[PDB]
RNA sequence: CUCUAACUAUAAAAAUCUCUCUUCUC
RNA sequence: GAAUCUGGUCAAACUUGGUCAUUUAGAGGAACUAAAAGUCGUAACAAGGUUUCCGUAGGUGAACCUGCGGAAGGAUCAUUA
RNA sequence: AGGGGAUCGAAGAUGAUCAGAUACCGUCGUAGUCUUAACCAUAAACUAUGCCGACUAGGGAUCGGGUGGUGUUUUUCUUAUGACCCACUCGGCACCUUACGAGAAAUCAAAGUCUUUGGGUUCUGGGGGGAGUAUGGUCGCAAGGCUGAAACUUAAAGGAAUUG
RNA sequence: CGGUAAUUCCAGCUCCAGUAGCGUAUAUUAAAGUUGUUGCAGUUAAAAAGCUCGUAGUUGAACUUUGGGUCUGGUUGUCCGGUCCGACUUUAUGUCGCGCACUGGUUUUCAACCGGAUCUUUCCUUCUGGCUAACCUGUACUCCUUGUGGGUGCAGGCGAACCAGGACUUUUACUUUGAAAAAAUUAGAGUGUUCAAAGCAGGCGAAAGCUCGAAUAUAUUAGCAUGGAAUAAUGGAAUAGGACG
RNA sequence: GGAUAGUGGCCUACCAUGGUUUCAACGGGUAACGGGGAAUAAGGGUUCGAUUCCGGAGAGGGAGCCUGAGAAACGGCUACCA
């Protein structure tokens, strides 16, 4: 039994059994090819800046209908575009279109979370002060 | 194509332990197999046994004792060092208390306690307890 | 049981009794024994048929037992051993009894299958017989240094 | 090598800086000057006698021995006046408890004084850099035929 | 501790569905 | 003994076209996801109302059907009645 | 490509049934069905169980073979056969009980001897889709095979098994 | 969760964990026996190339000196001799006790377990020379109680106690030990940095100079010497082209 | 033979046909300076090591250089491309 071979000058195979199977996790997969650096426009890293375009509600999946807030952002540091969710109640009116804005990951791992379709960002700060801030309101945004 | 004999051996003696078998039958009859059952016997594990000959490498006809809860290969005869044998103690032996991996060195086929007092290191066989 | 050309089973063989020496009422001396062996050999027989017929016509159980000594090594030790074992000679024959098939007819694809397991066998036997140095190295084997030794 | 008449090319082949004398009433042929490397190697006997040049000998030549002595299996024969050895042994990757036979071969210098065959057992040497794949050269052949010293049945 | 026998033959069409999904402790 | 300068010499570099990698627009072309009160039928899950499914080949608004070979994942483990 | 050309029968021509049936039902009827040379390389090429090994549990029966019967009918007054019954076994397809184990169970005498983890062994798969897809090869006359992703997207898909 | 009673929304109040730190995001490890060498699953869930031959790789049958007899160095625990310790309190012993708290003979039978010498038909390579270590030596035989209690001595002659000119040489892998692995980190010696992170300092005087240090292992892969000959691989002597005299 | 502080197809000249490979060559890629180490932790192990220590490498991209023991140096030069 035990069909992988056990002799004392005998893992060639087994070397290169793992060798060629480590291919089989996509984590393995996608360390190994940077598909995190040449795909997926937010480049690995935690942040990025980016400049709003428009805004857009979109609805929820099935088991919720709450039409969330979003924003078309393109990165600045490639000028690809792409969603990104402003979690908050007042945030809306806080995107102040044509703005600089610092974007993190939505803390899903390059997927959607919940239900939010499409959506892969978290809006962390707004105009250099951090939209967290503003909404307690502990900063104010200086209106640049 | 009978490959380890010794692996065969103690196949055999479990099965039949597991069984029940009072006794058992090895085809192959190595020296391998005669000295594996030297410390068998001395250990305590094991009753009498026997040889037949054949003009082919013979027979053993081994008398379980019951006192047998399992033998065992490691049919890779991984090299080991003198420190690593503890490992494979703690890896093979039901508890540190008793329990014979059984390993072959330039000395010849010996328990581990036998190795590590004679403090000499060879090639690892199988182990009882 | 392990049967290489088929998925066959059978432990069908022969098993030597214990004694090597000779039985008690065997009257013949290994010498006579010899000199049959070696008439036997000058009729052109091949050493397999011999053992056979000495089991058969006489009380030789074994060449060894009786003389000391096989068959193929006694027929080496007076410089009369074939250049080809029997085992080898009878292969390649039955090798040449195929290729005749195969060119007589077309169609006998299994025939061809067959083919490629004897000379596989063949190829078995001269990488063997290769490495113990009885053939030189520099034999080969693909259709026609048979039909020229066989034939 | 140097297949008969070794004084074949366009230039002549003395050891340096050995004088043969026309001034002598002997008519000695040559002044062979020859030394023993060490190590427990003994000078094979085809060197002494010899007429070849072979400047990279490591007994008749210029080359001096010192270093690393190694054991290995003559791969390939083809080259001129040269060799390439084998080496086969076994690797420990320890991730898996394991040995692997790996092999790495590696050119040498092979004097007229030796006859080599494919597949020798051979002992060799460590030298001057000779060429970019030559720094090593032989010593000895031990295994002269491995199992062919016997090959007629006539008893 | 003595038994081996009987047996039958329809088929006509039927297509579909947007709901709420809810909780278990001396 | 400088200038100039015969030769070669390493050769950076420039033109010229070939040749390749990567980005890169791109008329137009062909798909997939999520969106589940769009439309047509109802293919499937039971014998899904023609057993399913597979390979092959043609056709077919769509599903799919069809012919030939298969397999039980079938609805038969079963006729010395 | 060539020989055949009955029957059957994908295309198709057709008459039913139904709101729709160029579906199933029934007629005819090409390709194809037989095949000679040459391709084709896949199939639910599945026992969905790779091979070679040894050991473990009871039971019949069954095929090929051989062993021993004062075995029985055969009859060739007679043996010899054969053919049968008995007893044993070798090998082969399988089968019945069981759990002694082992499994997610359904079950399996191997799917066991596997955490008490190790007889030797080649090849495979790492959630579902996207997809056996794209792409580049490669084989091909072609139909097509072998090879073979990623982006993207989702929290289930799914296996056995429960009672309704 | 929320669709008019929200244990989740958002505030207020009660609080719970965290604490000068804590929360987010992106990568990573363990959890992960979800990469399975240790240690995966493959009848159905993911998956055994249709089957077969077959190069390379991998795996490989069993078989060739094992037992005693003796002697010893030991290292352990076995009786304890002495040294002496707790019951007895300011001080001490006979006595009871842990039946030696610190040291030996080990024939106390005991058991070992490591070698070492050895008799094995038992090689542990042996010569060519030192050097002779040494005493079968053997020369004066004697310092001496007949008595081997004890030795200078000088040609044969023990070499194995160590040296040295070769000649021999089956080799491996393995393994033990030692040599190398700078440092720094790691491990950990000691050391009141006010503790500790640390750091490699400090402690004692009487302050009159007198001293402690800066401990120790690890690293396995390549390489070198090394004790071992079980495991596994390899060579023989087949045309004797063989071994010795 | 030249050349080099000195070997060597280092370069030349005359020849010879060779060298490496499925035990992974060569090519491609490396958001790779290699290591000492770091993180992680039953054991086996996985990932990171631009960065205090070691080496090696560069001074915009290539080249060429005198001087000097030691330089192909760049807070030294000669030139082109930017
Ligand atoms: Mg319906
Ligand atoms: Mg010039
Ligand atoms: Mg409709
Ligand atoms: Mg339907
Ligand atoms: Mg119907
Ligand atoms: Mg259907
Ligand atoms: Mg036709
Ligand atoms: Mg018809
Ligand atoms: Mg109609
Ligand atoms: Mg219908
Ligand atoms: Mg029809
Ligand atoms: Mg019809
Ligand atoms: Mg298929
Ligand atoms: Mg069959
Ligand atoms: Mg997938
Ligand atoms: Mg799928
Ligand atoms: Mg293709
Ligand atoms: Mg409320
Ligand atoms: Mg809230
Ligand atoms: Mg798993
Ligand atoms: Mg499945
Ligand atoms: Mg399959
Ligand atoms: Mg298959
Ligand atoms: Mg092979
Ligand atoms: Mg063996
Ligand atoms: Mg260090
Ligand atoms: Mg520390
Ligand atoms: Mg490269
Ligand atoms: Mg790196
Ligand atoms: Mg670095
Ligand atoms: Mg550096
Ligand atoms: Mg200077
Ligand atoms: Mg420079
Ligand atoms: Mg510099
Ligand atoms: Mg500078
Ligand atoms: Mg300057």
């Amino acid at each position: 039994g035990k069909g992988k071979p056990r002799g004392l000058n005998s893992a060639r195979k087994l070397r290169v059994h793992r060798r060629n199977n480590r291919w089989a996790e996509t984590t393995y997969k996608k360390r190994l090819l940077g598909t995190a650096f040449k795909s997926s426009p937010f480049g690995g890293s935690s942040h990025a800046k980016g400049i709003v375009l428009e805004k857009i509600g979109i609805e929820s999946k099935q088991p919720n209908s709450a039409i969330r807030k979003c924003v078309r952002v393109q990165l600045i540091k490639n000028g690809k575009k792409v969603t990104a969710f402003v979690p908050n109640d007042g945030c809306l009116n806080f995107v102040d279109e044509n703005d600089e804005v610092l974007l993190a990951g939505f803390g899903r791992k390059g997927k959607a979370k919940g239900d939010i379709p499409g959506v892969r960002f978290k809006v962390v700060k707004v105009s250099g002060v951090s939209l967290l801030a503003l909404w307690k309101e502990k900063k104010e945004k200086p209106r640049s | 194509t009978r490959t380890s004999v010794l692996a065969d051996a103690l196949n055999a003696i479990n099965n039949a332990e597991k069984t029940g078998k009072r006794q058992v039958l090895i085809r192959p009859s190595s020296k391998v197999i005669i000295k594996f059952l030297q410390v068998m016997q001395k250990h305590g594990y094991i009753g009498e046994f026997e040889y037949i000959d054949d003009h082919r490498s013979g027979k053993i006809v081994v008398q379980l004792n019951g006192r047998l809860n399992k033998c065992g290969v490691i049919s890779p005869r991984f090299n080991v060092k003198i420190a690593d044998v503890e490992k494979w103690t703690a890896n093979l032996l039901p508890a540190r208390q008793f329990g014979y991996v059984i390993l072959t060195t330039s000395a010849g086929i010996m328990d581990h306690e036998e190795a590590h007092r004679k403090h000499v290191s060879g090639k690892i066989l199988g182990f009882v307890y | 049981m392990g049967r290489m050309h088929s998925k066959g089973k059978g432990m069908s063989s022969s098993a030597i009794p214990y004694s090597r020496n000779a039985p008690a009422w065997f009257k013949g001396s290994s010498d006579g024994v010899v000199e049959q062996i070696i008439k036997y050999a000058r009729k052109g027989l091949t050493p397999s048929q011999i053992g056979v017929l000495l089991r058969d016509a006489h009380g030789v159980t074994q060449a060894k037992v009786i003389t000391g000594n096989k068959i193929l090594r006694i027929l080496k030790s007076n410089g009369l051993a074939p250049e080809i074992p029997e085992d080898l000679y009878f292969l390649i024959k039955k090798a040449v009894s195929v290729r005749k098939h195969l060119e007589r007819n077309r169609k006998d694809k299994d025939a061809k299958f067959r083919l490629i397991l004897i000379e596989s066998r063949i190829h078995r036997l001269a990488r063997y017989y290769r490495t113990v140095s009885v053939l030189p190295p520099n034999w080969k084997y693909e259709s026609a240094t048979a039909s020229a030794l066989v034939n | 090598s140097t297949e008969l008449t070794v004084q074949s090319e366009r230039a002549f082949q003395k050891q340096p800086h050995i004088f043969t004398n026309p001034k002598a009433k002997a008519n000695r042929k040559t002044k062979r000057w020859y030394k023993n490397v060490g190590l427990g190697f003994k000078t094979p006997k085809t060197a002494i006698e010899g007429s070849y040049i072979d400047k990279k000998c490591p007994f008749t030549g210029l080359v001096s021995i010192r270093g690393k002595i190694l054991t290995g299996t003559v791969v390939s024969t083809r080259m001129h006046r040269t060799i390439v050895i084998r080496r086969d042994y076994l690797h420990y990757v320890p991730k898996y408890n394991r040995y692997e036979k790996r092999h790495k071969n590696v050119p040498a210098h092979v004097s007229p004084a030796f006859r080599v065959q494919v597949g020798d057992i051979v002992t060799v040497g460590q030298c001057r850099p000779i060429s970019k794949t030559v720094r090593f050269n032989v010593l000895k052949v031990a295994s002269a035929t491995g199992k062919a010293n016997k090959q007629f049945a006539k008893f």
